[PDB]
Order: C-alpha cells, then structure tokens, then sequence
C-alpha cells in the first residue's frame, strides 16, 4: 500500500503530495519536510530505499526533482520504483519529453494522470495505454 | 582557459594582466580552487599600480597556507615596499605580512616590521603596532 | 525636504 | 555610448537567456534623430565592446543579435541594419565599414526527464580593410 | 619586448648590477629571499628583468618563471672557488631543461675589482660553455662598482634577440 | 481572475518566502472575495489556484464548501477541480466532508464513467469509513457492473471501504465471485490485490478462495507464456504488475495449506527458472517469487533454489539488489534457518558497507542470526560493530544487543560482561526502558553479584554521565550492597569497597546537575536501603537524608521526608521492610 | 575579536568572505545555515550561533547575513557594531546593499575589508573620511586618518555657509488593552547637515533643564533630557561639567545627538477601536482616531494600520474622513488620512466577513502603529536657543532647523 507519494525538487520544492493516508496537516508539513531533508542528505549509491519509521521508504531521483512513496512493509520495493516509473512514463506518455516546468504549471493534470494510474493506494491500469486514453478522453470530454 | 588566463598573466601589457587578476580574484569571489595558478600572479605583483597590487595581496592571503613553500617569492617584494615612500603602500604590505600565516617566511619580516615600528606617520604605526600581534599570533616566543 | 527651515540665533549672549 | 551601459548586463541577460541555437507594426521615437551606426561611432562602439566586455567569444546567434540590433535603435537611435555578416561559407565578416569584429565558428529545468553557432573575434582591420569587401566584391561597387 | 632572467648563486652581485641598470647607483640590497623584478628601456628593446636569488630553499622554485621564458643570464660566482662548484651543478641543473630552449645563454663575469677573479676565458673553459648544444653562450665582463661592461652584453644580447638590422 | 499558470508565474518570481506570502495572501483574498459573491465562473480556477496554495502550505479551510459547490456542480471540468481538491482539502478528520455523501452517490449513478471515474476516484481515495458504510451498496454495485473502465475502480473501492470498514466484506464475498478470467489485466489486477485484501482480513475467506488457485495458476502461467504484449510489458517482461500480485495472493494462500502449495508448485519451479534476471523488473519478479516459496509450505527443492538465488542477490553490486537481498534472508529467519547462516560473512560484510540502509538491514539480520552456536563469535564482531556504528546505530544496536544476550547467552557471567560491556560503550544511546528489564535479569541472576556490584562499582567511578549506566547501579548498590562492603562495619585493612566513598559516590549524584533525578530517585532509595544493607556508618547516612527534605524536585521532596521520619522515629522499623524484592518474570 | 568576517545570502552561499586571524576555518561557513536552519526551526536564534568552537556572530541584512567568526572570548559589542557600520558604510557607497552591489563590486569590496579592520580589530570605519583614499573610481591617507579629529578632513570648502538641522522627534507609545498608556517614552534625535567651509568648532546650546539650572532659569521652559547619547565629535567631557554641547562637526549629513525621556502628559492622538468579531460570521471595527494635540498643529499622511483577521473577506468601510485600504498581505486596514489637525476625532466604521468554517490554528494579537507626522512642533518642547559658528577664518554661517514629529513605536494593544 502506498501511504503517499511526494515529488520535490532540488531545492526540496515539493511539486505534488498525495496522502493515501489521513494524517493532519501539521503532520503534513512535518514530516514532508523531515523527509526531503532525509532524501536531499542522502547520496547517489545509497540503494534507493529508506527504512523510515516502519516506511520502506522508496526515493528515486530521475532529474533535479525528486520522488518519494511509502510503501507497507511487506511489499515489493523495486516494483514500488518501477510503479514510479511506470508512472515517470505515463508522465512520458501524456506529456512527451516530460520536463520541469509544466510539472510546476500542468500539475493539476498530473494529480489526474495519477488519478487514472493510483487511487487508493494502489494501481487500476497495469496498461500503459489504456489509462492515458481515458485521461484524453476526459479531456476530450473537457 | 586557466592556460590563456596564465597567457594574459605572462603577458607584458599591464590591461591584460590588470584584467587577468581581477578574474582570478573574481573565480576566488566565487570560489574556485585557483590556488594551482599560485606563483604565476607573483609574477604580476610588483607593479606601479596600487589599485591592483590588494588583489595580490589578497591573493597571497589566503593562498599562504595552501602553498606554503610557493610563498617564499614574495619576502623580497614586501621589504621593498615597507620602504616606498607611500606610507599607504607601506602599511598595506604590513598587514599582508602579518596575515599572511607561514612559518617560513615570518623569521625574514620582523626586520622591515621593526623598521615600520619607529616609522613616521601614525598610519603605518598603528598598523605595524597590530602586526606584531599578528606575529605574536603566528611565532609568540619570536617577537 | 518640502518642509522649510528656521533660522535660530548664533551666539545668545 | 552612455545609455548602452544600463543595459549592458540587462539585454545580454536576455540575450543569453535566448537560445543561441499582441504586437504589430514598428513605432518610431518622436522628434529623436535617426542616423545608422558610423565609422567612428562604431570605432566608438567596437572599443566599448572592447572595454565593456562580456561579449567577445560569446556564442554569437542571430536570435541575439535581433535582440541587440533594436535595442540600439529604441534606446541609441540608429538603423538595426549595421550588425550585418557575410553569409555561411567563409567567415561571417561584417559588412559594416566600422565594425572590428569578425565572427568565426566555434535555467537547464527545460529539459526533459529521460530524453526519450558563431563567436567574435577582434580584428581592427575591418574597419579599414573590409574584408567582407574582399567577400562580395560585386555588390559594393 | 623581450625578457631576461638574472639566475645564479647568491652574494655575486647580480642586485647590484640589477638597479645600476635600473637606476645607475650602487644599492643597499638584502640577500634576495623573494624576487626582483623591474623593466629596463634601452635600444628601443624593454629589457624586462626577473632576478631569483641564491638560497637553498629558492633553489627549486626557478620552474614557476620557466613557462613563458624567452631569456636567461647566469650570474656566476668566481670569488668563491668553493662555491663555483655547486653554482656550476647548478647551471647544468637548469641547463638540462626541454623547456627552456629558446634562451640564449649569456654570462656574466661580476665583482671584477678582485685580483683572484678570472678571465672571460678561464671561466668559460672551468664551466664548459663550449659543450653546449643548441646554446648561444658569450661570457661578459661585468664590474658592478663602476657599471663597465654591463651595456655591451646588453648589446649581444640585442643581438640573440633581434636578427635584423 | 488571472488564471492559475498566471499566478504560478507570479509565485515563481518570488523570492523570499516571506515575500511570497504576501503574494500568496494578495490573491487569497481574491479568492476569499470571490467566494463572497458565490461565482460559479471562475470557481473552477480559483480554487485551483488555492489548491496551489494548499500545496504551496497555506490555510485553505475557507474553500472547502465552494470544494462540494464544484462537486455538486453540472459542469465537468467543474467535477473535475471539484472531486480532486475534496481529495485534497477535506480528508476523514476535516469533518465537513461528509457532504459529498449524497453528491458523490447521485455521481456513482452519473450518466458517463468518467463522473462515475471521478466518484470512485474520490471515495477510493480518502473514504470516511462512515462514508465507507453509507456508500457500500453502491460500489458493488458499480463492481456488479460490465464497464471495465468502472470495475478497475469499484475493485479498489470496496479494498478501501474494507479497508475502513472490516466488518463489511461479507456483502463483497458474492461479488467477487467467478470475475477472475477477466480479459482486461487492469481490473483483473485489481480483483487479486482485493482478493489479496480478502483473504487477508478473514480466515474465513480463504476457504472459498483457495479453490481457485490452479484456475490463477493457469493465467500466472499464461502471463508467463504470453512472453509479449505491446501494452504491459516493461524490458521485454509482460504485466510484472500483475504477476507479483498473484504471487502475493500466493504467498499469502498455501502458507498452511499443501495442496494449493502444490497446485502452485509448478510455476514457482517455472517462474524461477523462466524469468530474465537483467533488468531491474526480473529481479522485481524473483523477489516475490522467494518471498513466496519460503512462507509456503513448499517443494524443498524451491527452497535450496531460493537460497541460491539469494546467493546470488548477496553478490549483485547493486545496493537495492543488496538491500532487497539483506531484506530477503531479514524475511526467512525461521524458516529455512541454516542455509541463512551459511551466508554470515556476507552480512558481516554489509555492516561494513556505506548505507545506512544496508548496514540497517545487516545489523538487523544480525540480531536475527544469532543462534546458540555464534552467540560467542558474532558478538564480539557486533561489540566491535557497536564501537562502529553510527550515533543512530548506536542506540539500535545496544538493544539489539540485549535482546540477542537474553536469548541465547552460554553463560550467566559472560552475559552479565557484554551487558557491562555495553553499558560501558552505550551510555546516552541505550535506552531507559532496557534498564527495568537488565535489573530484571541481574536478579533473575542470582549468584554473582559479588561479581556484579565490584563490576558496577569499578565503572561508575570512572563516570556518572552516562545515566543508563548510573540507573541500573544504584539499584545494584542499594540491594546488594552487603556484598560490595562486606564485613566492614568498622577500619580494616584498605580493601577496594571503604563503604564512604560508597556512600560519597551517590551524594556525587545527587549534587551533580547530570542526574536524571530517577538517578537521584534511585539513589535516595539506596541510601535508604543501606542503612539495612551497611551496618558500618549509618546516620551519617540519615544526615544525607535530613537535608535532602527541602529538595526542589517534587517526589524527591517527598522521598527525603517519608524516609527521614523512619530515620528519626522508626529506626527499628526501617530495617523492618527493607527486605529484599521478589524475583519475577 | 573578529577572526573571519563573511557575507552570506538569504541561500547561505558566501557573497564575500574575509579572514582576520586564520584562526576559524574557511568552510565552516557551510555548518552555519543549517545551524541556522536548525536553530529558527527550534525557537532557539540566537545572534551567536556555535558549531563547536566556533561562534557564529551575524546579523541579517535583506538578502544579506554578515557573519562575523570567532572562536575564543571575543568582545560582542565590538563585533556588532561594527557589523552595523559596515552596513552603513555599504550603505554610504552603495545605494543599495544587495547581492549586485557585492558581486559586481568586488573591486572595491574586498579592500573595504582590508580597511576597515586589521586582525579583528577596526581601526578605520568613518566613511566620509574613507571616500579620500578608497575610491571605486591611490594617493596617501589623509592626515584626518592620522589625527584625532577623525571625522572632519581640513579644507572643506563652501560657496555658502549653511547649518541644516532636523530636530525629530519620535513617540513611542504602549496602550494596553486596558486603554493605559504603559510605555510611552520620546526618543528625539537632532540630526546634523552642514555645509560649511574649513574646520570650525560649533558650539549648541538648548532649553536644558540642567543647563537652565546651572544658570538659575529653571522656572521657566526647560526640556529635561534623561539620557542623551551624542556623536564623538561632541566633546563629552566639556560636556560632563557644564552641559556643553561643543564639537566639531563632520560634513554633511550626520546625527549628531540622540536624547530620550519620558513624558507624563497624554499621547498626541488618542485612538478608541472596537472589535465585533462575529464566530464564523463577520467583524466591526468602529474606529475613531480624536487628536489631543495642538490644533494649528496638523497630522499630516497618518496611516493607520488596524491588523484584521487573515481570512475576513468582504470589507466594508463608513469612515468620516479618509480612505481605507484594505491589505489581506499584512492582514489589516490602513485608514489613511491625509491632513488631520489637533483638535479632529475621525471615526472610522469597519465590516469584513468571516468564513462560515473556523480556522486551523490561532494567530495572535498585534497592536496598532499609526504613521503620523507632525511638523514645527516639538511636542517635548525643545528649542535650540543659538548655534555658534567659530571658525579662524571667521564667517557668518546660515544655521537652520525644522521640527518634525513622528511616531516612534506607536503601539496600541487591541481587545
Ligand atoms: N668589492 C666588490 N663587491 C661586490 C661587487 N659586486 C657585488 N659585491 C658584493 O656582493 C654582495 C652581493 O651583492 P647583492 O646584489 O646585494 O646580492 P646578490 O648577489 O644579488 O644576492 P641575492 O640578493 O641573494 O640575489 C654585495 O653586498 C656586495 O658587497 C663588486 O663589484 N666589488
Ligand atoms: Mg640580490
């Protein structure tokens, strides 16, 4: 299960949070920052994963922003990191050399890329075609 | 690139000289390791421009400890400016001598600082007064 | 300065 | 060259920030005299880019130089015609009887995720040997 | 605008002849720890001069003037019999460089007021300077009291420089 | 309004953040303004340039009802800013989301998919688990219906109302029956991770559910047949996605069954065979696959195979093979116990590594493969590793270190020595709640503590900082105190034990500022106590006592006069309770 | 006893850095920030930080943040205060002190750190005096540096012979909740500008009390000065005996004095505010602002900031006279008035809303600051009697003064 997703960049500039789980807002802010602090002093052979607080946590840098989930500790890990990139390739997908600044405007789209691949947790589309043609047809529908 | 900086460096117009130090001082003001280029704007140093010979003296400041056998080529170019009759140009190689941490080399200076010391005007001896702190600093049982 | 001056004294005796 | 200085890093900025590889109409500056850029004016000029610096062996673009040439004009008052070069083949020499410096060939959130040209150089000469001249000899007569 | 060294062992007088270029007087000079440095206008030619002293912890800092060195002039020490020795394995030292190729050699005979000083001919035949390949040597007798002999290797070095009329 | 790119414009151009919330609270009246006047046109960006700000951090309570005003709008993109800032601004503690019950059920009956998308998006999201049990009908519902693009999401839906409602899976039992040859894989992966969720909560539910493991068997097998789909596939390796998932369902059926583990036995043999180690997906797949043989009551034949696949994990330069291979033998202690400690020194090994993670894993494991037969080596490896262990470490693993001693310790005495050890080399790392539990064992010990309290006494001369350490000794002097100073009652010849610098090293407690105050808690109960326990310079003692009764910490307050009535008018009847403590578990 | 003088920024990248002693490391500028980080994050700023043993004394700029190291037992207020000279002599020759002024002008920069201070002890910090040799357009120092006058170089020299002065006052004031004035003290402050030839000795005298009572004229009106805090030109011991106000002046622009007292008598305005904060409802500020002071006295563009709630929303406003802006980015209302005399009492009537649903967290109560601005009117009531230009050469000087009175710290403690 995937307790949240966050996405900061590297000044730490959060570009989406996702709580799969209710926490408050304090705690919101809390430990979101406590975290980019974890990853941001972290380096680049330190195996992509954080056991954080009963959170494997997953991190997987892929341009100057950054990338976060927690996943239940009983589950797969480099699967967590390819969902992230199956995510990082419907952003690829829908957008097309998928890049900086339209993460920082389009964001509101990206929430509903995530919403047509992640509610709950967890994936509905193991397909990487058929979510981002409902998302165009959503669109389509405008 | 650091090689046509050496080139403007060992050049003999004093505009392209002038201009290669400001770089150096400026990749120092952003903080680059220009500390490999060190006895090559020695060579540039003993110049008729005062404007310029602060961003040696800079320079050679915090570039003593890094080389600190390199700056030995710079006792002779102090003792002949403690006797240059500015006495700005005189204090200004005063405090670079105190400042200027390197064992080897503090032995050779304390002459041209007790030259300084009976000096004439207030400006160089209050600052020569603060040098032998500076060497008091570096060698206490010296002074 | 769109205020004005005043001219006070010089020596008060 | 005194209002060339504001400007200086401001429109480079924008030059640099251009990359090297609405609106309507062209207004013209009331009661300003016009008159293109002259011999000893760009004498003047190629010796403040001399002094100024931060312009020679720079990536020199036509981008940038659209960006210079109406700047002059809006803020100096001279024809945007003057930073003319000769073409491809050869080295882009300018045709500006004046102009000492010839052109030869040599942010970063912009890029994507996974990835699924000239430069001056000083010769002052060409103000008096115009080269460019000795490039299209049939169109100067 | 072409340069010029004064390299050599120290206590040789080479300061001296140094500012009786510059300036034309006998000067009160310190053994030279650092450096020296002046420009010297004559011929139409500036000869730039850089003197390094003598001292043994000076000894391997000649390289950082190595790059972008057109000149040289040893300074030898002829008084001192039991420092020629030395100062000669310290020319072959620097002799023995593919950097400095350009520099012609130029010697110069100094503190001739002594009667033990030698001739132009028995230094140059003590210190080899006919064993030197690719090397332009003329040896040059230079008293530093009176200043005599000091523009005429001034003249021969104008020669090494220029090749024209 | 200015659009919401515009604004981010703005925000971009701010520099200091200060600065920033001026530009956020200029635009956020705006908004608070167009809020007054009720607008239905640019409530679509104005909230979205709020959620901006909600993601950007700031007090966005006031938007929240223009949230379901967009929710209950008829507009689409309208839904479509309304379902996702109600999945943003309200959650089940904001306690005025509950207004989208009714929106969201007249939406699960909306005309196109999408709304309905919208609708199961939001609940399956952040569903309060009353709007769990008032939107429960529904979701199997729309899970009893055809659309796909609909049963991917009611799928998901009803994992998370049992998820928050555990008691409501049984209305879910008839609807998940016999959807399992789903053409699709989305909705087919989603139907395992909710029988993954099924099977999980209720025992009950497994009976029913392990019938149909050969019918999975078959289209895990399928799924490994199909070698390519030009969707799906990821480095030439069709739908892991799903494959892991009916792994898991896998894992977590035949755990205590044979007959399922053997009807899934087949494509364990197969699937670690027939993956392609390469990329980092075949390793993805070869996780779970070992995952699953080992919590299977399976072939022994995967098992060795399994290992050997480990062996290999433990060699792979990657740190995330290495921390998936670390996590692996972290997952199968027990199970299969011996053919982990063959693997030692590769976990030794890791404790050397430079990740903390890893070396996390490795001290972890450690403390895991710590029989009765490496209690004596491994220690001293890990007494050395607790001397090299990073200031976090340190505290994971002084305990770590005490939970490995308690089990499997040889000896008594050489359990009391790395005890001591550590408390030496632990200090401020080692936490206080292991002290009640090392006082425990120390009198669970019964026979050396003429060995202890000499031990005790000799480093707590040496400091008195460390304050773990300095809790458990004055209990240790307090109780067996006539076996530090024994036969002392008066000057013999100067043995160690002087029974006042006994005494003068816990009044060095009780003036140092350094004392945790349950130091000085437990030191005034010493004291107490050897009045009983030393017969040699009592009442000297009580001076002690006496002055300590105007003491500026509460209980110590209290502790000092409660004690020092007893020292001035039931001297008998001190010693009359000062019994010895019972022994327990 | 500075030992390493840097300049940061708001990122804590080093603008410039400067050692004095080589005695704090050159890199443990880069424990600062995070300590820094670490120390606001907590509630414990400090203007000393300490990462071991090296102290971390800074102050903050706009961008800028001018740490000042040491690592033994230095003199604090030796190092602050020149860290707000250096400021201020920034200030004197870049107009405005930012991240271009130090980047663009390392030139100059790095030679106001050799100048100004020599092994963590300043030794040249005037300015004005500095210009003459430090010069971002070198020839000797001046005597000036050498002499005990410091402040004024021989020479000046003037076609006119004017003496500007700006005797300021500024009224602190503290009303509780309560509607007591808690603290209300006057800082005045006569600030200098001259413009005179040579080097002449100006000697001040004003309606002191004690001065006034050392005469025997202490009946009639007297300011009393508490404390007075001068420039150094002021020669304080001939002021110790006899209340001599004797000095010889820089040139140009300049504070020369800083007086303080208390004062008993009612404040010059007195404001009454109301607050109807309605629970999830709404909020009414009947406001008045009633002038106590002198009625040919007139406030001039006095400004009113009344802090609202964050999150109220539809403002309303009856005032009487003069506007309301409302400013959500400060979170309050400023009633501006332009022309406002003694004698006037404005209302004001504010209304904003308040969202139907409460707010996550509290937000606390600040007081009100009014901007007023008084001119010819000394509400202390000092006068300056006489100022007597002596110079050698001899001149007839034009000295000239106007009163202005602000506010100080004008707070006023809300419901
Ligand atoms: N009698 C005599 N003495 C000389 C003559 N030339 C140089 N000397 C002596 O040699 C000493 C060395 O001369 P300097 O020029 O001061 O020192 P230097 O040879 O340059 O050695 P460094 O300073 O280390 O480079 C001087 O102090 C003179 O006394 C000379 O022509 N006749
Ligand atoms: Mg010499």
């Amino acid at each position: 299960m995937i307790h949240f997703i966050l996405l900061f960049s590297r000044q730490g500039k959060l570009r989406l949070q996702k709580w799969y789980i209710t926490l408050p807002d304090k705690e919101r802010k809390k430990i979101t920052r406590e975290i980019v602090q974890i990853i941001l002093s972290r380096g680049h052979r330190t195996s992509s994963f954080v056991d954080w607080k009963e959170l494997k946590l997953v991190y997987k840098r892929y341009a100057s922003l950054y990338f976060c989930c927690a996943i239940e500790n009983q589950d797969n890990e480099l699967l967590t990191l390819e969902i992230v990139h199956r995510y990082v390739e419907l952003l690829d997908k829908y957008f097309g050399n998928v890049c900086e600044l339209d993460i920082i405007f389009n964001f509101e789209k990206a929430y509903f890329i995530l919403d047509e691949f992640i509610i709950g947790g967890e994936i509905q589309e193991t397909s990487k075609k058929i979510a981002v043609k409902a998302i165009e047809d959503s669109d389509m529908l405008q | 690139e650091i090689f046509e900086l050496k080139a403007e460096l060992n050049s003999d117009k004093k505009e392209k000289k002038k201009e290669a130090v400001k770089k150096v001082i400026a990749s120092m003001t952003v903080g680059k390791d220009v500390s490999a280029l060190f006895p090559d704007v020695v060579n540039c140093m003993q110049t008729d421009n005062l404007e310029l010979k602060k961003l040696v003296y800079l320079y050679l400041m915090n570039y003593a400890k890094s080389q600190p056998d390199m700056a030995i080529m710079a006792v002779n170019t102090f003792v002949k400016d403690c006797e240059d009759p500015n006495p700005l140009i005189r204090a200004l190689a005063v405090r670079t001598m105190g400042c200027i941490r390197v064992d080897k080399i503090t032995e050779y200076l304390c002459e041209p600082l007790r030259k300084c010391l009976k000096d004439e005007d207030p400006y160089v001896r209050k600052t020569a007064a603060v040098c032998v702190a500076k060497l008091h600093d570096i060698n206490a049982q010296l002074v | 300065t769109s205020y004005d001056y005043c001219r006070v004294p010089m020596e008060d005796g | 060259s005194k209002s060339s200085v504001i400007g200086w890093p401001a429109v480079r900025e924008r030059m640099r920030r251009a990359e090297p590889a609405e609106e309507v109409g062209f207004p013209v500056t009331p009661q300003v005299p016009l008159r293109p850029m002259t011999y000893k004016a760009a004498v003047d000029l190629s010796h403040f880019l001399k002094e100024k610096g931060g312009l020679e062996g720079l990536i020199h673009s036509q981008r940038r130089q659209d960006i210079l040439d109406l700047w002059i004009y809006h803020t100096q008052g001279y024809f945007p015609d003057w930073q003319n070069y000769t073409p491809g083949p050869g080295v882009r020499y300018p045709l500006t009887f004046g102009w000492c410096y010839k052109l030869v060939p040599v942010k970063g959130e912009n890029t994507s995720l996974l990835h699924p040209v000239l430069e001056w150089r000083f010769d002052s000469r060409l103000a008096f040997h115009h080269v460019a001249r000795e490039l299209h000899p049939e169109y100067f007569k | 605008e072409m340069r010029i060294l004064m390299v050599g062992l120290d206590a040789a007088g080479k300061t001296t002849i140094l500012y009786k270029l510059k300036l034309g007087e006998i000067v009160t000079t310190i053994p030279t720890i650092g450096f020296n440095v002046e420009t010297v206008e004559y011929k139409n030619i500036s000869f730039t001069v850089w003197d390094v002293g003598g001292l043994d912890k000076i000894r391997p800092l000649w390289r950082h003037y190595f790059q972008n060195t057109q000149g040289l002039i040893f300074v030898v020490d002829s008084n001192d019999r039991e420092r020629v020795n030395e100062a000669r394995e310290e020319l072959m030292r620097m002799l023995a460089e593919d950097e400095l190729r350009d520099a012609v050699l130029l010697v110069f005979a100094n503190k001739q007021d002594l009667p033990n000083a030698m001739n132009a001919a028995e230094i140059t035949d003590k210190l080899g300077l006919h064993s030197l390949r690719h090397r332009n040597w003329y040896i040059q007798a230079t008293c530093a009291t009176s200043g005599d002999g000091l523009y005429e290797g001034l003249d021969w070095l104008s020669n090494q420089l220029r090749n024209q009329k | 309004p200015i659009r919401l790119r515009e604004l981010i414009r703005t925000i971009r151009t701010a520099r200091t953040q200060a600065e920033e919330r001026e530009m956020i609270q200029k635009e956020c009246a705006a908004i608070r303004s167009s809020f007054r006047e009720e607008d239905n046109t640019y409530r679509c960006r104005n909230v979205a340039k709020l959620l901006y700000m909600h993601m950007l951090g700031y007090p966005a309570h006031f938007g929240q009802l223009e949230c379901l005003k967009l929710i209950a709008s008829q507009k689409f993109t309208d839904k479509r800013i309304g379902y996702l800032g109600a999945m943003l601004l309200l959650d089940e503690r904001q306690d005025v989301h509950l207004l989208m019950t009714n929106c969201i059920k007249n939406d699960l009956n909306h005309s196109t998919q999408f709304v309905q998308g919208l609708a199961l998006c939001t609940l399956g999201c952040m569903g309060s688990s009353e709007m769990c049990r008032d939107l429960a009908g529904e979701v199997e519902k729309l899970l009893k219906t055809s659309n796909s693009y609909l049963r991917k999401k009611a799928a998901l839906c009803a994992v998370h109302v049992i998820r928050k409602v555990p008691e409501l899976m049984e209305m879910f039992l008839p609807a998940t029956k016999n959807l399992l040859n789903e053409k699709n894989h989305g909705v087919l992966h989603t139907s395992v991770v909710l029988l993954t969720e099924m099977c999980e909560r209720s025992p009950d539910m497994l009976a029913h559910f392990r019938k149909l493991v050969p019918q999975l068997v078959r289209i895990l097998k399928n799924l490994i047949m199909s070698g390519y789909s030009p969707e799906h596939d990821v480095s030439g390796i069709s739908d892991p996605f799903l494959q892991v998932r009916i792994l898991r369902l896998l894992r977590i059926l035949g755990r205590n069954d044979d007959d399922s583990s053997e009807a899934m036995n087949d494509i364990l043999a197969q699937v670690a065979t027939n993956t392609e180690t390469s990329k980092n997906v075949g390793n993805a797949i070869l996780y779970e696959t070992v995952l699953t043989i080992m919590d299977i009551k399976s072939e022994s034949g995967l098992r060795v195979l399994a290992i050997n696949i480990l062996g290999r994990f433990l060699l792979n330069n990657d740190k995330n093979i290495r921390y998936v291979a670390l996590t692996s033998l972290l997952k199968t202690v027990q199970t299969d116990h011996n053919a982990v400690q063959r693997h030692r020194s590769t976990i030794v090994d890791c404790l050397k590594d430079l990740d903390v993670s890893i070396k996390r894993r490795a001290m972890e494991l450690s403390f895991a493969l710590v029989n009765g037969n490496n209690i004596r080596g491994m220690m001293k490896e890990l007494l050395y590793f607790l001397d090299s262990c990073e200031p976090e470490f340190k505290a994971d693993c002084a305990s770590g270190i005490f939970l490995a001693a308690e089990k499997y310790a040889p000896s008594k005495r050489w359990h009391i020595d790395t005890i001591m050890r550590v408390l030496t080399t632990a200090g401020s790392y080692v936490r206080d709640d292991a002290v009640p539990n090392l006082i425990q064992l120390i009198t669970n010990s019964v026979e050396m503590h003429a060995y202890t309290v000499q031990r005790l006494y000799k480093a707590i001369l040496g400091d008195y900082s460390q304050q773990p350490l300095v809790q458990v000794a004055a209990w240790c002097i307090g109780e067996y105190g006539d076996l530090l100073v024994s036969g002392q009652c008066e000057e013999e010849e100067p043995i160690q034990v002087t029974e006042d610098e006994v005494l003068d090293i816990l009044e060095s407690v009780l003036i140092s500022n350094m004392s945790t105050s349950v130091t000085r808690g437990y030191a005034l109960t010493a004291i107490m106590k050897l009045s009983t326990r030393f017969t040699c310079t009592v009442n000297r003692i009580k001076k002690v006592v006496s002055i300590y009764g105007s003491s500026i910490d509460v209980e110590l307050q209290q502790r000092a006069v409660e004690y020092n009535a007893l020292f001035k008018k039931y001297d008998h009847m001190r010693s009359a309770l000062l019994e010895r403590m019972p022994v327990m578990e | 006893s500075a030992s390493a003088v840097y300049v940061l920024d708001l990122k804590g990248k080093v603008l410039i850095c400067r050692n004095y002693r080589g005695d704090v490391d050159m890199s443990e500028v880069e424990h600062f920030m995070p300590i820094l980080m670490e120390k606001e994050e907590e509630g414990m700023l400090s203007p000393i930080l300490a990462h071991g043993g090296v102290r971390f004394m800074w102050i903050k700029h706009n961008n800028l943040y001018l740490v000042a190291t040491s690592k033994k037992n230095a003199c604090v207020s030796l190092v602050f205060s020149f860290l707000y000279k250096v400021v201020q002599v920034f200030s004197e020759y870049f107009k405005e002190l930012e991240e271009e002024s130090i980047r663009d002008n390392f030139v100059i920069i790095y030679e106001l750190l050799d100048e100004l201070m020599d092994f963590g002890y300043p030794q040249t910090t005037d300015s004005k005096i500095l210009q003459e040799y430090i010069t971002q357009e070198a020839p000797r120092p001046p005597a000036t540096v050498t002499n005990a006058v410091s402040w004024r170089s021989e020479g000046i020299k003037y076609r006119k012979n004017e003496v500007f002065l700006d005797v300021i006052e500024a009224v602190n004031l503290l009303v509780s909740a309560n509607g007591n004035v808690l603290r209300s003290e006057i800082v005045g402050s006569i600030k200098m500008r001259v413009f005179l030839s040579g080097m002449p000795e100006l000697r001040l005298g004003l309606n002191d009390k004690v001065l006034f009572d050392n005469t025997g004229r202490g009946k009639s009106k007297s300011v009393e000065l508490e404390d007075v805090k001068f420039h150094q030109c002021v020669r304080l011991s001939r002021f110790e005996n006899d209340r001599t106000i004797s000095f010889i002046p820089p040139d140009g622009e300049f504070e020369l004095m800083s007086y303080r007292l208390n004062t008993h008598v009612k404040p010059l305005i007195w404001i009454e505010s109301v607050i109807e904060k309605h629970s999830h409802s709404r909020i009414e500020y009947m406001v008045k602002a009633k002038s106590q002071f002198k009625r040919r006295s007139t406030a001039n563009n006095v400004e009113i900031h009344i802090p609202v709630p964050n999150d109220a929303d539809s403002p309303k406003f009856k005032t009487t006279v003069g506007s309301v802006k409302w400013v959500p980015e400060n979170s309050e209302i400023v009633w501006s008035v332009k022309s406002f005399p003694g004698g006037k009492e404005y209302l004001m009537r504010a209304h904003f809303g308040l969202p139907s649903v409460e707010a996550e967290d509290k937000e606390g109560k600040p007081p009100i600051s009014v901007k007023f601005e008084i001119p010819y009117f000394t509400t202390s009531g000092i006068q300056v009697r006489y100022l007597k230009i002596i110079e050698k050469s001899g001149y007839q000087a034009l000295p000239w003064v106007r009163y202005i009175t602000q506010n100080g710290d004008y707070q006023l403690r809300t419901q």
